[PDB]
């Protein structure tokens, strides 16, 4: 859109994930900084009414914030002059058979908004469990569209984000991935129709590419790969769903994204390359063609995702020309810098030096130089593989600071074990599996199973580490940065710290009812600036705390890693909002008082 | 003086009120050899039962086996079986063999984890149709951990009610559910000479004989001793029971 | 005993429910006043995990804060240094029957502390929802022994807190009360034998009474109205459980409390006075014989309770003698002042001028004034009763402040409709029934069902109103008064306010995450004063929000007259702290983080 | 032709599949008026089926009601039924009426709620010690607005597993079960001189008819036409279900 552009270019709007096109989440306000952060105290909050996990950050637009929640996926309304009283609330009735399907994972990314023309009002764009896709009336709140995209049958739950781009709504596709593979389509924000839709694997048709896809770098692959690599007709349950986050570019009309894992698990039963999974794309808008794509891990062997976050920038390279780039960090241990025009591999690094699933990244070629001992083999004890399952990074959005070129990233520090085994039985039959253990890195301790994250602060091009800082339990949910040489961001133990952005030292502290997987949010209302965060613990780490499992080869080893997360939180939800001196709408008790 | 055996819930084989046709086989032989059994319960299911119950020396023997088993030591074989299928009556749909087109072409089939029939589906290329079906029979939860495969009265349920047209089952865990089913099924025992696409043989009947540790030679010369002295009362249990028996060597 | 009474004239500690063997809620701080009260933020909060409602106030001790749930009646320890930490918790596993029996009630009232003497250490004591009663050690959280009470079977459930007076714990009984009595007990709480049992109706030998019970006012009853009053044998299912608050005076050596209306609800099964069932006692602690005993409502036809809060004090009557007395609010609209020693009547007072159910209280023969047109019976449409069955004091705790001479209370404003029907069947066969409606009283809004509570200031030997004040909502709770000329409590809206004492005028208010049902309590750690509340809505207010129902008539007319609670607040549960500036544990970030 | 016959969910007597007595006794006599049945379904109990379904212009007919009941008009009544013991065959327990000594020292019985069963039980002096019994065989939730009654199988369930020794049941409802029951019990018909302390009579037996709007004659006269020519049916029906019909007089 245009008007979205003038929105998020004021200080009073959060208007979509990450606050822009870029992917940014950076904020220009300077009224918090260095000097006067001791005073942040809270201001007011909410609760939800629901125990699980809370993901995203709320919307704020033209004076009223919308909250979202986990499973059954409400929606409330509040005004910011009298947060107490709620506009508008949605709770929809799903059936009984969704919570059946998927119970392992009850979460959701976010909302969608759209401003709407003279003609048409507002829209709010959500997603269900079920499979169902809706929009509403931003001031009321009543249903405008609702349409069907995924099948419970099969065993596909939506659990992402809508996109809203121009006058349309794109929607990805999650599940179990079991015997399904992943497919991007694209509505009409008006009417609901479907204007396009896309396949990760299959035949070139289904692709959906254009005449010029990878004209730049030929040997990434051209043509025909999407049913070469694979044998036989496997491409059908390849999978490849995509449950990330997305970019947009207006200068260059494509929007930018990457794909899943492919199944099955046993890396045996699929031989090949198995193109276009794990693949970065930037597709058209309009018409969803394709003009590049580039594979990471060929032949996955170690079960990762890469569904992380890409982010825009403009910098010089080393010869000393500027270029528009995009970033993106990998599961696997490698960040990737490309040129968002053509597809030029610019730069390739490893966010930590504890890395040995892989050697190096050659940037002539593109292939990945492996190491064979900590590979995945049978009947051996592989033994000390850094990353784990989990990887280094995960779903949390990350942030860039536009002056000083820096991005600033929350890493897990988990290393993990795997053993296969096959145990025969009865009349002619076999089970073969595997048994995973996790464990803290080198610069933790193992005995008490602490260190399990840390902080980084990083540079593209150089590709050096400004600073580095550990903590007690892994982050998960991203950062936040300001310009008032501020980074903010939550941890699992109950806390919203503030550093500072050149050296790093801890300068503000706070303890939260409970653990934060989401990211920080700002604005101002009136002279008055705002930070709002959700709370709430779920996902692959609390799974020991949230379904009262003791075993630890339960959760593929989360159980066991997470062991000591008991011992300082428990369950919950909500919204906390920080201003200075806890300045807020009822300083004068007679507001919002009956009479 | 008592005996005593390993067992897990696993219906229709064994079950805590003892009206299983494993509680029932044990008791037979117990009786013949004159001296009491003892069920040891373990929690975890009967493929856990050799490794984690009998070289764990808590048990003393497991009541089914197959035969020249490599791990632990096997008696007397004492009964056949075998694969079967499983269709309706009066459908005009009769299935004697693996290679008939019309497998082709039917809606859903209805198969084991890790099986010869899941292998004979692989041959055919039919595994893509439904490979979601057969992981909705059960919900969609199977970890690399664990150990899950669809309850016997499963299948029977699907085929009775229609969502599946042919199935493939073992004898002995659907002879219960097939003779009170109210639907009147029909079986067929699997011919024996089935082949692959690439050529190598897929068995399709075994032989059951009971399996004791590796040291107890005393053990297995009582076992192998009073398996002679009461097997019309195995057999005529097994007849009554409806579990279809293949001729001996 | 003798060293609580010690540990209770401290500031740093917050030992028993009333703060003191008086009840009077009252602290002697005065470092957060009138002066500086508009400064007051959050320090720290916690949060539970369970959505239901969280009742009485957590217990301060030796620099440790003991916090208990509801079902399923889970406890924690927090050390006031490092409040992130959890020092123990118990988390109990109860029969699954348990959550059968009991639907409505699932809440809990508090725990107990017993000091120890040398040779055995000190002792938190808890009830349980299945009927078990537990010991456990103060610093460490094992078990030292664990005794049966109830019986599921029955129907009996426990929702109480025990009591610790001198070496014995003290525990009532309560539950459906359809088919069982209601008894009395006390057990020695070093090994857990029974000591005394007393009964409310029954026989002399199963009442337990004293030789000179009710000697200085004949006229109340003396002997054998056990089995007089009622006609037959239906004293065997006549009721009469307590499941209020206690109170204990050193010098008489007297506990002081009172008892439940009786059963089955239908007055004409029950013809006669009912005695000993609605009374108040007055019982020895070590033979547990009673002194004085005291009928409030006889043979009650409106389905009330009085089970309310006892308070002592000391004061000069009318005439100018210095007199010990201790006052009862009550659920019929009616306040009553006695002498402790003897139990003769000084005063009884109306809490509102539009009662209207109760003309007056007669002072010299002690038996109320009714008015046949409010009465049930009359097999027609009772209008405009007031109060409603909850009526006009709820289960909270009131305050009262010494150097005023002044009570602290809040009422609620209900009125209530009344409609019996008979509805016959087949075959010989029908069904009789009561139906009800509720709705705010005249000072309030009828038409959008706000203005149900009230917040007033008392007095009791004179019977003014010093101050009246309005809310939106009604108030459960109770209240909290300071020296520094402060009376603070919560609100089902969310917020928690403080109030001026003289004048009533308000000056601080904040907003909680979700209501409160508890009531606030202060204490000081290293010359900082905090005020800490719990917050989670639940039980009769909040029926129609927990458990999803929309039928008006379901909740005995609870969800009709508690409509509007949703566009306010949701579920919840956790404690939140309070401090001047923000002030706390965490002011150096550094304190409290791995290495 | 439509019939327009008013329905709630209640066992034995009314369910959706159509397997009760009322579905076929219907059915039986609207084609026997040559009309289709039509059913008009209430959620709430048969309690509220006269209040809110015939006097609110849904449904035509109401098809189980006492007769000369005063708020509705009533057809010829089709059969005769009442109030029966229930007790277990082999406990050599035999009991035929309501002053025998025996029952004040039975360990427990089970009565419905606001039927002359519990009258009779407060009238012997018996109430306080099964009071909790009966509150617990359902739930202890009795709301003042709500009805609630144990339902009539858990009665034949608690008579048959022995934790109640004598029940008093109505025929209709606990036949079909008592039929059915794996454990053999035992009925009696409940004397109609039966008399209270006081000496107020207390019925025992009660006829059953239909039930029709005040104005509708005319369905009324097709009701009684069609009686007679069904009565066989009828008959056959009650015959075959297993209830106790005593004769009409």
């Amino acid at each position: 859109n245009d008007k979205l552009v003038e929105l998020s270019k004021s200080d009073d709007n959060w208007v979509m994930p990450g606050k822009n096109y870029d992917s940014n989440n950076f904020s220009d306000l300077k009224q918090i900084n260095k000097g006067n952060v001791k005073q942040l105290r809270p201001a007011w909050t909410f609760s939800t009414g629901l125990l699980n996990g809370h993901e995203g950050a709320p919307l704020v637009v033209d004076g009223k914030m919308y909250i979202h929640t986990s499973f059954p996926n409400n929606t409330f309304a509040l005004g910011l002059d009298d947060p107490g009283t709620i506009l508008w609330q949605d709770k929809p009735k799903q059936n009984p058979a969704a919570r059946a399907v998927a119970c392992c994972d009850l979460v959701n990314r976010g909302l969608a908004y759209w401003p709407g023309d003279g003609k048409t009002p507002a829209l709010i764009l959500k997603t269900q469990l079920d499979g169902n896709v809706a929009a509403l009336n931003a001031e009321t709140g009543e249903t405008v569209w609702k349409v069907e995209n995924s099948d419970i049958k099969v065993g596909s739950t939506l659990t992402i984000a809508p996109y809203v781009v121009k006058d349309k709504v794109i929607i990805g596709s999650s599940g179990a991935e079991l015997g399904v593979r992943g497919y991007l389509t694209a509505y009409d924000v008006k009417t609901g129709e479907q204007v396009w839709r896309a396949y990760a694997t299959g035949p070139d048709k289904d692709l959906l590419l254009a005449s010029d896809f990878n004209i730049k770098n030929p040997h990434y692959g051209q043509k025909g790969l999407g049913t070469g690599t694979w044998e036989g007709d496997a491409w059908k349950i390849g999978g490849g769903t995509n449950w990330g986050w997305y970019a947009y570019d207006p200068g260059t009309n494509l929007i930018y994204f990457g794909t899943g894992n492919p199944a099955p698990w046993n890396e045996t039963m699929r031989p090949g390359d198995n193109k276009w999974t794990m693949t970065i794309f930037g597709r058209d808008a309009d018409t969803g063609e394709a003009k590049f794509g580039y594979q990471k891990t060929p032949h996955d062997e170690w079960d990762y995702a890469g569904v992380n976050v890409m982010m825009l920038s403009e910098q010089k390279d080393k010869d000393g020309k500027a270029r528009k780039l995009l970033t993106h960090p990998d599961r696997n241990g490698i960040v990737y810098t490309l040129d968002r025009t053509d597809g030029a591999l610019v730069s390739a690094n490893k966010l930590d030096d504890t890395v040995n699933v892989f050697k190096s990244v050659d940037l002539k070629t593109g292939q990945p130089v492996r190491d064979p001992e900590y590979g995945t083999r049978m009947d051996h004890l592989a033994k000390d593989i850094c990353p784990s399952a989990m990887g280094y990074h995960n779903q949390g959005h990350d942030s860039y600071d536009p002056k000083r070129e820096l991005f600033f990233m929350g890493i897990n520090h988990i290393c993990m074990d795997w053993e296969p085994f096959m145990l025969p039985y009865r009349a002619g039959q076999f089970f073969v599996g595997a048994t995973l253990n996790m464990y803290p890195g080198p610069k933790g301790d193992r005995q008490n199973y602490e260190g399990l994250g840390q902080i980084k602060a990083y540079n593209a091009i150089t590709g050096d580490y400004k600073w580095e800082k550990m903590e007690r339990f892994a982050v998960w949910g991203g950062t936040m940065a300001t310009a008032g040489d501020l980074v903010f961001y939550g941890t699992l133990d109950g806390y919203l710290k503030a550093r500072d952005s050149d050296t790093g030292d801890l300068l503000w502290k706070f303890k939260i009812p409970s653990g934060a997987i989401g990211y920080p949010m700002t604005y101002t209302h009136k002279g008055t600036q705002y930070v709002a965060i959700y709370y709430g613990v779920g996902g692959w780490p609390g799974v020991g705390l949230v379904f009262d499992l003791a075993d630890p080869t339960a959760g593929l080893g989360a159980v066991g890693a997470f062991k000591k997360l008991a011992n300082y939180t428990q369950m919950g939800g909500g919204v906390v909002v920080f201003s200075l001196d806890g300045k807020g709408p009822y300083d004068d008790p007679n507001v919002g008082e009956w009479k | 003086g008592t005996l005593r055996v390993c067992a897990a819930e696993q219906p229709p084989l064994s079950m805590k009120d003892g009206s299983g046709l494993e509680n029932r086989i044990a008791t037979t032989v117990a009786e013949a050899m004159g001296r009491k059994a003892q069920f040891v319960w373990l929690g975890k299911p009967a493929i856990y039962l050799v490794r984690d119950g009998l070289e764990k020396k808590t048990c003393d023997v497991v009541i089914g086996l197959d035969a020249d088993d490599p791990r632990v030591l096997t008696s007397k074989p004492y009964y056949r079986s075998g694969y079967v299928f499983l269709t309706r009556a009066d459908k005009d749909l009769d299935i004697k063999s693996w290679s008939d087109p019309r497998l082709k072409e039917v809606s859903h089939m209805v198969v084991g984890f890790g099986t010869p029939g899941e292998a004979m589906l692989k041959d055919i290329g039919r595994y893509e149709e439904d490979m979601a079906y057969l992981y909705s029979l059960v919900n969609f939860r199977a970890p690399r951990n664990q150990y899950t495969q669809i309850d016997p009265a499963r299948m029977v349920s699907e085929v009775a009610t229609g969502k599946a047209e042919v199935g493939v089952a073992f004898g002995p865990d659907v002879a219960r559910y097939v003779r009170d089913s109210s639907t009147k099924l029909r079986m067929t025992p699997v011919p024996d000479d089935t082949q692959a696409s690439d050529g190598r043989k897929m068995p399709q009947s075994f032989d059951q004989a009971m399996g004791v540790r590796k040291d107890d030679t005393a053990l297995k010369a009582e076992i192998d001793a009073a398996l002679e002295k009461a097997k019309p009362k195995i057999e005529a249990i097994l007849k009554e029971e409806g579990v279809p028996v293949l001729p001996v060597s």
